[PDB]
């Protein structure tokens, strides 16, 4: 009850499972029993990141790399010097997002809301696992996932592209690129409006929503609304990240080899050639 | 995760696979 | 490359827009800061002194000849909420005394809203009954959703849809006017309503089907439907009685049945 | 301000602590030009 | 049986809206109106009226130029041919000036004249269409907001084009206009300068856009759920606080500790967007002009990784 | 014939037509600027 | 003691208690299979 | 002890159960089949 | 001493006391785990 | 026959028209000046 | 002085102060694990 | 001359005077150090 | 003097100022460490 | 020039102009520190 | 606080913690310097 | 505030503790100057 009007919206149920036993703040923080599971494993993460590098070369925080085990090793569980630590860290990463998923379900079943943010946010947790459990999977060795490290995943991320030639010719890639710059032009355009129509000039009035309609279709002849800015910015937002899902799940199981011979199929439609 | 070891994984890869 | 010894030019700008990113994160605290602040104790209620980074208070011009509003001299809710604490703990919920659906606890909590009407551009009413607005109809090929029946959470059939409330702003349907079995009149949010035989796979698959056309709100219960706030003038709603109607629909998919607020155990 | 009088008080001040600064900036550069100066 | 906002179920019809009068001179709205029933199950149906002022009729007029130009060179490089065109459109490119001409204004048209006649062009309907989107905003009494987050784009449109090569006296560090020719140039500006993922500032945007992404998929997943409570009416909501402003700020207090208000979050995603791009064109400015190698400069801050770090050659076999 | 404007805002149509106008003195001007032959400001 | 049984429901803790007694017992299992000294499907 | 059916609901529990059994069923399954000894289809 | 109950009650305290102990078990034994010295799985 | 004035407006079809008809003479151009035989200002 | 209480509420001063001590006790032995000096659990 | 504050509130314009003579100093004096002429700090 | 608590919260400038120190603290603590000659950990 | 009081709350003055020196010193510091000359920590 | 009189005794115990850090301060300071001095 | 007694007292403390202030890094620079000149 720390906020002037929270008081109260702090009652008992909306809990999925657990019921009254863990159905409490810390703060500013729900906990529930996917609260406590995420605490756990998110913890034990942590905790299990330092301890892994804490037996390697530095513990400079740009330059710890807690790295999966070696290819030869195929999916099996290896030594956690040599890459348990790895597969045990993405076991609490996984376990720690889904009951991240799950709280912020009972949180909205507490407030009378949707499921839209769990949904969201699950999308991300997918492209997750597709990252570092279902492609290393499909591939046959957990080697094949990135590091947990702040810049040596970069370096996964620069190998594994170039491992098939130029990454921009892929095209789910593309498509998932696309998405990307459409949301943050979608997202600048959305706060302008918003606050341009909050905190108006010359000393006008707060405007309404006609304002808002009547700016957009002076600007480009169209204007989504209130309703569908919110819509259609949920859809590339969620877009974006099944289709960078998607397009690194292919790369390396279904396709094989450089991503720009691929689009040798287009000069071979006989309609052109 | 698989029901080998890595030094089995890696052994067979090395010896069954890279060695003949 | 190097301004003095080892510092650089491109070390120099990420320097200094990490300090700028740093004093735009607080600046956003202090704007978030706007609402609800300052915080307050859980069991007294005592108020937090308040941030130091603070500035002024932000006022905003109203229009329509309304004022100003100033969100930081927004009423403190009451300390007193119909309520017990399950244990005496800062961190215990509050098992409603009463009905939650009635007192506002919870899910069915609303705020005090201004008791006048939003108003479009021009100063008309924003929220009206269809016949009531300015050459507004639904579309032809969209159901009319007149006189077709509503059911209830329990399955059951609470009444009959009798006029459609629009917002003469956004062009949307906002609420559709409901009569009981008992003849009174109520409204429910459009956002809690599922419209049934109007499917847009239905209509690309290629079947004769007589699907039951009908309006159904699960979120509360038949019975439920006799208390829904009402209007103080006809054709008019305002702002809080649009927060008191949401927030009585919206407390259902806990309220409604003792078995939603219930883990799944 | 709206009446006159706090106009030129405010100039007042305004004046004489943009001539102290504008002292102070004109002894450094003259310091810096008797050190290494940029025309020649 | 549970409506989730995601698709209108009925909706609305009129006579078109033509918008709120304009509080300055402005010469007349183009009343060229349509309805698309499709656009009206996500947003709103009503399609126009338009306005096309001085700044739209110069923007439109130059933004077609440099369109004409480009498409032109693209037919002069098919031979004319309409089957050469569909077949190599992706790899039809109109490119920049090659570096023994420097930065010269003075180039041959099949050289790269033609390529700095488009870019001066796009550039002109670029800034045209800032200032029309400006004037706008002034013409309604609202803020400034779309005009700088769209500055922001602009001034990474500028260094991309020209601000860089300007400084380097380089007209063939320009993109080239093309589907997969521009592509090379990303791919290839990263080669030639060590690895762009160690440019700071690099890495500052790409934090910005991703955090842009996480922001829009919370904001837009709020709201919608909220939508039983009218959160889609921010405007309302910001300037007298509802029911659905508490529960979206209490939502993210209980998950994350900290929330925004109605207003707040629009301002933080503003500025995540705008970042985005002003980190970008600020990193890419640098590049070559400052910094000729991003791995070696991580290696003088310690940010470089070895082999002995994370070795990727298991990566790489895997994917082969 | 007159007429002309009895459809055609006389404003509207003299900023299309300078409009138009600028774009194609613009391209001309460049077009000569790239060819040898015409260029008057590299050489003497 | 028993008393713990007046601050904690039995029907919400036995739950939780054998998912993490799950959890656990795969995490020590799995940990097993990973030592040749205690695999005990990899080789007879 | 039925006792137990008064606090738990047999169709939850039910379900909870089998897609719990199911999980661990194709878990091992797959282990044996990975591995060279228990694995049933690679070789006669 | 007694009195720290009179600030805390014993639901919460008792549910993070154990969060942060098994997480510290389960560390400390992964740790151990990790050197070759105290690993007491891998040789006999 | 000027029974197409019944059916079509001339401020629109005047406006199309114009658009196109540059175009048109812009692509021409183009097409003259790309071509050695038709370029008038490489040389003399 | 006993003064330092009547501005600072003890439960929320505790609990702020365990968890930055936490955190400052696990940073400390996570350093000194990583030296060869002071680690105490690779060699004998 | 004094009729400038008739037109500009004054706190704006010392707040505005005073950053951007705050950002015009730091750039002088960075543009200094970095020179070989003037840079006070690399050597004696 | 003791005036300045006419306008500063004690509990806010003790927290902000405590945490200004921690950063400081912490700050000069690891640059010491980052150097051989400070650094009282690697070596005897 | 107490004036100026007039004008500025005291207390946001305050922490403006704390908050400009602590990050102003701080910056000199870092510049420092990165030259050879007057590094005083690195070297005896 | 609002009243001088718990003002002066705010400022009163600041002063004596801050009196104390500095102390500690100061002899950790001595002994580094007495230990690797950072001048000369 | 409004009073000018008050700004005047507020003027005062302010005076005093940036006078102190200076005073210090005036004898720091001075030390730093004896150490090692930046100009010469
Ligand atoms: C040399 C490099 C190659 C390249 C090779 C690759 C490869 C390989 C990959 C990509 C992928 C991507 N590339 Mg690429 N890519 C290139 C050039 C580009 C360019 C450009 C302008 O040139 C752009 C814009 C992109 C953009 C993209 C995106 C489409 C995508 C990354 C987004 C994403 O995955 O979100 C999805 C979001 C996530 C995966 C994060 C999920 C978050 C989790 C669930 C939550 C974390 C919680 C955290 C621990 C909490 C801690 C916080 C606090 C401590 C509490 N690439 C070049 C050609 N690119 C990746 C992709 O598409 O796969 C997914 C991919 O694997
Ligand atoms: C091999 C590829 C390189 C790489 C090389 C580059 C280069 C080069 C650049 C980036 C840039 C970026 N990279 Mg990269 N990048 C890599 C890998 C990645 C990965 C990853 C692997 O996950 C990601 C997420 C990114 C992400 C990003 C973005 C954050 C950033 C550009 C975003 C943007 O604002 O949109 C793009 C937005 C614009 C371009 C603004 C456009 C606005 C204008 C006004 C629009 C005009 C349109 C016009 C009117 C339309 C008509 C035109 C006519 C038809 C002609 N890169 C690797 C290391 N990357 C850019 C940057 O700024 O970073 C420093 C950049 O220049
Ligand atoms: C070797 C070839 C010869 C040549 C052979 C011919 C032949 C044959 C013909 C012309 C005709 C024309 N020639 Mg010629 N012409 C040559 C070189 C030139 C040069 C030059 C820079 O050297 C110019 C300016 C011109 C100009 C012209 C026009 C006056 C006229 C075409 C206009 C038209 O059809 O209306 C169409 C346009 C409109 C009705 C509206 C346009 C009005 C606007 C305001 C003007 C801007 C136009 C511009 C293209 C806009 C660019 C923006 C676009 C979006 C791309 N010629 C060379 C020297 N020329 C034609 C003619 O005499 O009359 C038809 C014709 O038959
Ligand atoms: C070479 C170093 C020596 C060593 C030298 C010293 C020296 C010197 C000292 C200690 C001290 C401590 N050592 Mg020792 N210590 C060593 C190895 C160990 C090992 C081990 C490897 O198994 C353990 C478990 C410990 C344990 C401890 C603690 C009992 C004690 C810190 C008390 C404390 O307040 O904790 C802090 C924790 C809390 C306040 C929270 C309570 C913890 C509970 C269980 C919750 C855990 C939290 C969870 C794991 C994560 C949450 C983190 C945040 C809250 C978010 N040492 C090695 C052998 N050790 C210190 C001491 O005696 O202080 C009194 C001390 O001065
Ligand atoms: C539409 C897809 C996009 C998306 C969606 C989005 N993100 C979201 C949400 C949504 C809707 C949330 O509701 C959720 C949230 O609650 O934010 C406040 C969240 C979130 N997005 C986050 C991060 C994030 N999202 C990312 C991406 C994206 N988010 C997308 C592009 C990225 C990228 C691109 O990498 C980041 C880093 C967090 C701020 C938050 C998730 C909070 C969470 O998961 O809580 C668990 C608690 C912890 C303490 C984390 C677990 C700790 C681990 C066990 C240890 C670390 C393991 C890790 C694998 C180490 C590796 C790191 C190295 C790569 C450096
Ligand atoms: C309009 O409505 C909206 C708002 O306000 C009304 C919003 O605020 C928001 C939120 C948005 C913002 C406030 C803007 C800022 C957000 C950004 C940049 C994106 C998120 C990124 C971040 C880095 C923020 C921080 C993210 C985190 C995950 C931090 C989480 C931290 C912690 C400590 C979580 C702890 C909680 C748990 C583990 C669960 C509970 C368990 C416990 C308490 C443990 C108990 C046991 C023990 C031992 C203590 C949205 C989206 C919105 O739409
Ligand atoms: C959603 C995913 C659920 C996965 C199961 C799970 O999340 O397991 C939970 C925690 O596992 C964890 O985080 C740690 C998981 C580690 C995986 C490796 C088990 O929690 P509980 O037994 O209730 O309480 C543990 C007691 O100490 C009380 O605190
Ligand atoms: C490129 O960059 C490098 C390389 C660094 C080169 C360039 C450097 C440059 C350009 C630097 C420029 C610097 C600069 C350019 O102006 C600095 C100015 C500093 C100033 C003006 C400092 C002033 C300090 C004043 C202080 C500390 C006052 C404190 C007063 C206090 C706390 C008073 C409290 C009070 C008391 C007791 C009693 C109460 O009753 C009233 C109250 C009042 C509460
Ligand atoms: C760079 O980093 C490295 C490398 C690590 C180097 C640097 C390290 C640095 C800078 C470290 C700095 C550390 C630091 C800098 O101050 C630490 C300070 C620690 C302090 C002040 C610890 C204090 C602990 C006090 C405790 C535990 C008190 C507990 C009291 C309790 C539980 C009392 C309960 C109670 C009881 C019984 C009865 C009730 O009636 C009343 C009530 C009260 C409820
Ligand atoms: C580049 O960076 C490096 C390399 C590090 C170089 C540069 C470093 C630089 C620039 C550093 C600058 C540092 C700096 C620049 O000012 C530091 C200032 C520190 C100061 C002012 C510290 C002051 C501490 C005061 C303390 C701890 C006071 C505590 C008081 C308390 C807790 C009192 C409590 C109370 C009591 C008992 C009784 C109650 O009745 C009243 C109440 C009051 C509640
Ligand atoms: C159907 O056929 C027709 C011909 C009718 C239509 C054809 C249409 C087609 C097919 C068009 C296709 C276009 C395509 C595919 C374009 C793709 C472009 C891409 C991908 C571009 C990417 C990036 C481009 C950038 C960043 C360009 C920036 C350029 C700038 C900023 C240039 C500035 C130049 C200036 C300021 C001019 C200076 C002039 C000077 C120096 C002389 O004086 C100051
Ligand atoms: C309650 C349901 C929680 C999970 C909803 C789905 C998450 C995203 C799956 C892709
Ligand atoms: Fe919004």
């Amino acid at each position: 009850a720390l906020l002037s009007f929270e008081r109260k919206y702090r009652v008992r149920g909306g809990t999925l499972i657990g019921g009254d036993l863990f159905d409490f703040w810390v703060g500013p923080f729900y906990v529930g029993f996917f609260g406590v599971t995420t605490a756990i494993s998110a913890l034990l993460g942590t905790a299990l990141i330092f301890a892994a590098a804490a037996q390697g070369p530095t513990l400079n925080p740009w330059l710890i790399s807690i790295n999966p085990p070696s290819i030869e090793a195929g999916l099996a569980f290896a030594p956690l010097s040599e890459g348990g630590y790895w597969q045990v860290i993405t076991a609490c990463a996984v376990v720690a997002f889904s009951s991240w998923v799950l709280r912020q379900a009972e949180i909205s079943r507490k407030l009378g809301m949707s499921y839209h943010v769990p949904i969201a946010f699950g999308v991300a947790v997918f492209a997750y696992v597709t990252l570092n459990v279902i492609r290393p999977l499909w591939m046959g060795a957990w080697g094949n996932g990135f590091p947990y490290g702040i810049w040596t995943h970069l370096d996964w991320v620069s190998n594994v592209g170039y491992a098939f030639g130029n990454f921009h010719y892929n095209p789910v890639h593309m498509l998932a690129i696309t998405f990307f710059f459409t949301n943050c032009l979608a997202l600048a355009l959305h706060g302008g409006l918003v606050l341009s129509a909050v905190n108006p000039t010359g000393g006008t009035d707060v405007k309404t929503p006609e304002y808002e309609d009547t700016y957009f279709r002076d600007f480009i002849g169209y204007s989504v609304g209130t309703l569908g800015i919110h819509r259609v910015g949920l859809f590339l937002a969620l877009n974006a990240g099944f289709w960078s899902a998607i397009c690194i799940v292919i790369s390396g199981t279904l396709y094989v080899g450089s991503w720009i011979e691929f689009w040798d199929f287009w000069k071979k439609i006989p309609i052109w050639s | 995760c698989s029901g080998n070891t890595a030094s089995g994984n890696i052994a067979a890869e090395q010896a069954a696979q890279e060695a003949a | 490359a190097y301004i003095v010894g080892t510092f650089d030019v491109a070390e120099l700008a990420f320097l200094l827009f990490f300090g700028f990113f740093i004093a735009l994160v607080f600046y956003l605290n202090r704007e978030s800061r706007r609402e609800g602040y300052p915080l307050e104790d859980e069991q007294t209620g005592k108020i937090h002194p308040g941030s130091l980074f603070d500035g002024d208070k932000k006022a905003f011009q109203l229009p329509h000849g309304r004022g100003t509003y100033v969100p930081e001299n927004v009423a403190r809710d009451d300390i007193n909420v119909p309520g017990v604490r399950s244990f005496r703990s800062a961190g215990a919920p509050w098992v409603p005394t009463g009905d939650p659906m009635k007192d506002g606890m919870g899910p069915a909590a609303w705020a005090n809203r201004s008791k006048y009407p939003d108003l479009t551009f021009d100063g008309r009413p924003r929220i009206v009954p269809i016949a009531q607005s300015h050459e507004l109809i639904i579309a032809p090929n969209d159901p009319q959703l007149i006189g077709w029946p509503v059911m209830a959470a329990d399955k059951k059939m609470v009444g009959k849809v009798s006029d459609i409330w629009v917002d003469q702003a956004e062009h949307m349907i906002r609420y559709l006017e409901v009569e009981t079995t008992t003849g009174k009149k109520v409204l429910a949010p459009m956002m809690v309503a599922s419209v049934h035989g109007n499917s847009l796979i239905d209509a690309l698959l290629p079947i004769v089907e007589d699907k039951p056309k009908f309006v159904e709100i699960d979120a509360i219960t038949a019975a439920q439907f006799e208390d829904v706030p009402a209007l103080e003038t006809p054709g008019i709603i305002t702002r809080y009685e649009e927060d008191r109607v949401q927030a009585y629909f919206g407390g259902g998919y806990m309220y409604a049945m003792p078995e939603r607020a219930e883990p799944w155990l | 301000y709206l009446t006159p009088e706090e106009a030129q008080e405010i100039h007042k001040g305004f004046m004489g602590t943009f001539v102290l600064y504008v002292a102070i900036a004109l002894v450094a550069h003259a310091l810096m030009w008797a050190y290494k100066p940029w025309f020649g | 049986a549970t409506y989730q906002n995601i698709f209108t179920q009925v909706q609305v019809t009129g006579p078109p809206e033509m918008g709120v009068p304009h509080l300055d001179g402005s010469e007349g709205r183009v009343e060229l109106t349509g309805h698309n029933y499709w656009l009206g199950k996500i947003g709103q149906a009503q399609i126009g009226p338009i306005y096309l002022g001085l700044l739209g009729t110069i923007s439109l007029t130059f933004g077609a130029a440099a369109i004409m130009i480009i498409g032109l060179n693209f037919w002069a490089q098919a031979g004319w041919s309409p089957q050469t065109f569909m077949r190599e459109f992706f790899w039809l490119s109109l490119d920049p000036p090659g570096p023994e001409y420097g930065f010269s204004p003075f180039v041959p048209l099949n050289e790269g004249g033609w390529f700095i006649m488009a870019g001066a062009f796009l550039t002109i309907a670029v800034l045209t269409w800032w200032a029309r989107t400006y004037t706008r905003a002034k013409a309604l009494g609202m803020g400034m907001h779309i005009p700088w987050a769209f500055a922001s784009a602009i001034w990474l449109f500028l260094v991309l084009g020209f601000i860089r090569p300007m400084l380097l006296g380089d007209w063939s560090e320009a993109v080239p206009y093309g589907i997969f020719s521009h592509l090379d140039w990303t791919n290839n500006f990263s080669l030639r300068y060590g690895n762009l993922f160690y440019n700071p500032f690099h890495a500052l945007s790409i934090v910005f856009l991703y955090g842009s992404a996480v922001l829009f998929a919370m904001h837009g997943a709020t709201i919608l759920a909220l939508g039983r409570y009218g959160g889609e009416r921010e405007i309302e909501q910001i300037t007298d606080r509802g029911t659905a402003a508490e529960r979206g700020a209490l939502f993210w207090r209980w998950v994350m500790g900290f929330n925004a208000t109605f207003e707040s979050i629009h301002r933080w995603a503003w500025w995540f967007a705008v970042l985005t791009t002003l980190t970008g064109g600020i990193g890419i400015l640098i590049t070559g002009t400052v910094v000729d190698n991003w791995y070696l400069w991580a290696q003088e801050h310690y940010y470089a990784p070895e082999t002995f770090n994370y070795d990727p050659s298991g990566a790489i076999a895997g994917s082969t | 014939m007159w007429r002309i404007w009895f459809y055609f805002d006389i404003r509207r149509a003299l900023v299309a037509l300078h409009v138009g106008l600028a774009v194609l003195a613009f391209t001309i001007h460049f077009i000569l600027l790239s060819t040898d032959r015409y260029n008057w400001l590299e050489r003497a």
